[PDB]
């Protein structure tokens, strides 16, 4: 409000009324979170899901080739010394 | 009552275009608005800030520009926004808590 | 009151079941089932390359009798190891995630109540557009249908729907993806009604009922109100009701199936 | 050894065994992990359909001279049962009436008004709970 | 009237375990115990 | 065969690897029920 | 400050010169953070 202007101290304690009465933190949640789309404790409760994949058991795969691998520089090895 | 268009303070409403006066808008500072205006008692016309700004001092023209502009110059009466309660502004105009 | 009712909820019968071999493949990714299969001929190729051709389609059986799963060739020794311990991480993941479709599958829990459908969000619901329903939401200073009308005032799209058929088909075509809210009274009625597809679920919301309605200062208006009285207690009321919510009904087949459960 | 026949059986049927043993303990993992109370009801039709669980009323009151006058099917025979039933179904308090069924493991059913069994249902040790509908359509009011 | 009510039905509330040996022949059920075996001479006979 | 010695070394060690493949096998069941996956840390400092 | 007093306006703005100094958030770490002292309590409820 404009320096020395007549609304200035009416409006300040409407302001902290306002406050006091919870209409402020009211007006911020209907905007804010009310009028929302989003939402983060509800994913939380939102019991529900399940699905197997491939991407651990691939880890898996990976470790046996490299051992069939380490078999088969074993094994040329062996028949060499031999 | 000048305001800046910034959500979700202040917004077009939907059908902006079939509404007039203070209808047009909606938002967190456009309630606020009726609110202070009910506890101040006093009616209101919603007004958007010509150049769209806040409130900065250009260090040449040493001239207000926004909200904070229209506020020393006489073109507003009250500004309702997310108006940052800054040093180099509580200097110019007066900011409530 | 010759008949006490009040707001119920109408959702979609609910019901499924089967077995399939492909509840086995499930847990087991089909790209996995595959996966353990290459790697399982490409074990015993692997074997079958460290011990004519005749003698390497015995051995090629030899191996794949190897393969099909329970010296000290350190070779091949390795290769029964590392396949062993390959083979049991599978199993073990097979049997975790094995529990974890049954532990989820208990996890699921069916709307009980109104309270269940302001805790949740996936199912939507809806009320008439207009009508002494609606306004009860509204003007509902209680928790639970506070919330509930906080959701519908601004639930997209519309939540509401024009007449009672509507919303009735609204639930039948949602898979039970939405309930209607109604009067009890009807409610009861639609759920013996074809297809019987429709089920009341939980109490009412509030405490209603219907009554003979008299002009003011009438002569009737004693007697009737006296019969009313001398006909519930006659169990009259509720036989009338029996005789045409489910006698004239046609629903005590799927009422049996669901004394359990 | 190596009999390529019966060899892709013991291989199959090891196959078979495995995932059964392993349905078996993710199942059994199941009951452990949740744990959900259950409850045997509860249309009151069920409790003519059975025996196994006995129930009554209070020996006085509107309640029990509503099975003895009621000719509607089901209150018929749950009458007919409770008329005859021994030992005695019927109690002489309300409070008894609680006790037989928070003592009876479930074998006991006790029929009352809604108002004071909802009630009963939020008093501790909580060990009650009201099923089904109700039987008729009663009401309060200012007299 | 200021409060509807009627006839209501109370029991008790389930909540407690017992054995039989027959907690464990649920996890798996008695059809599948059945078959499991029948399938289990089903291969001692294959054999044979 | 029966070397009392070796023997008893190789039921040990096999109730040893009982043991911990039941529990990989039970730990990773938790895993896959309820499956939570957290993230950084809130903290300009982080 | 007393209704109507001199230091008002002064104090007000001093207010706000020391917070976009930032000296009002350093004093707020001197005597909460800093004074510590947990400042070891604190680094083990990282939560890792």
């Amino acid at each position: 409000t404009p320096k020395g202007s007549s609304l200035g101290t009416p409006v300040n304690l409407a302001v902290l009324k306002l406050s006091e009465q919870g209409l402020l933190d009211k007006l911020k949640n209907k905007w804010w979170y009310d009028k929302g789309e989003c939402g983060a404790k509800d994913s939380g409760s939102k019991e529900k899901t399940s699905a197997l994949s491939l991407s651990n058991v691939a880890g898996v795969f990976y470790i046996l080739v490299g051992g069939l691998g380490l078999a088969m520089l074993v094994a040329l090895i062996e028949f060499c010394y031999k | 009552v000048t305001t800046i268009l910034e959500s979700p303070y202040v917004m077009m409403k939907k059908n902006h275009e079939m509404l007039e006066g203070n209808e047009r808008y909606e938002g967190y500072c456009v309630d606020l608005a009726a609110e202070i205006a009910k506890h101040c008692g006093f009616k209101y016309k919603l007004t958007i800030v010509g150049d769209g700004k806040y409130g900065a001092r250009d260090a040449d023209t040493k001239i207000w520009n926004g909200m904070v502009g229209e506020l020393v110059y006489g073109k507003a009466d009250i500004a309702i926004a997310p108006l940052t309660i800054t040093l180099v502004r509580e200097e110019v105009i007066d900011f409530s808590k | 009151p010759f008949m006490s009712l009040g707001i119920s909820i109408m959702i979609k019968k609910p019901q499924k079941s089967k077995p399939g071999v492909f509840s086995f493949l499930d847990p087991l990714a089909y790209e996995i089932w595959m996966c353990i299969v290459f790697a399982y001929i490409g074990v015993s190729v692997v074997l079958f390359l460290v011990s004519t051709n005749e003698f390497g389609i015995f051995n090629s059986l030899w191996f794949s009798l190897g393969a099909f799963m329970q010296p000290r060739s350190l070779s091949g020794r390795i290769v029964g190891g590392v396949w062993w311990f390959f083979t049991l991480i599978i199993i073990s993941s097979y049997t975790a995630n094995l529990a974890a479709f049954l532990t989820v599958e208990r996890m699921v829990s069916p709307i009980e109540s109104a309270e269940d459908l302001s805790k949740q969000t996936e199912i939507a619901y809806g009320t008439l557009d207009s009508g002494s329903t609606k306004e009860f939401f509204r003007r509902s200073k209680i928790a639970v249908f506070d919330k509930m009308w906080t959701y519908m005032r601004s639930a997209e799209p519309s939540v509401f729907v024009r007449t009672t058929a509507e919303g009735v088909a609204r639930v039948r075509k949602s898979k039970g993806k939405y309930a209607y809210l109604l009067e009890s009274t009807m409610n009861e009625y639609i759920e013996q009604r074809k297809p019987c597809d429709t089920m009341k679920v939980g109490g009412n919301l509030d405490s209603k009922g219907y009554g003979i309605a008299t002009p003011k200062g009438s002569s009737l208006g004693t007697p009737v109100n006296l019969a009313v009285l001398k006909l519930s207690e006659q169990g009259l009321l509720d036989k009338l009701k029996n005789k045409w919510w489910y006698d004239k009904g046609e629903c005590g087949a799927k009422d049996s199936g669901s004394k359990e459960k």
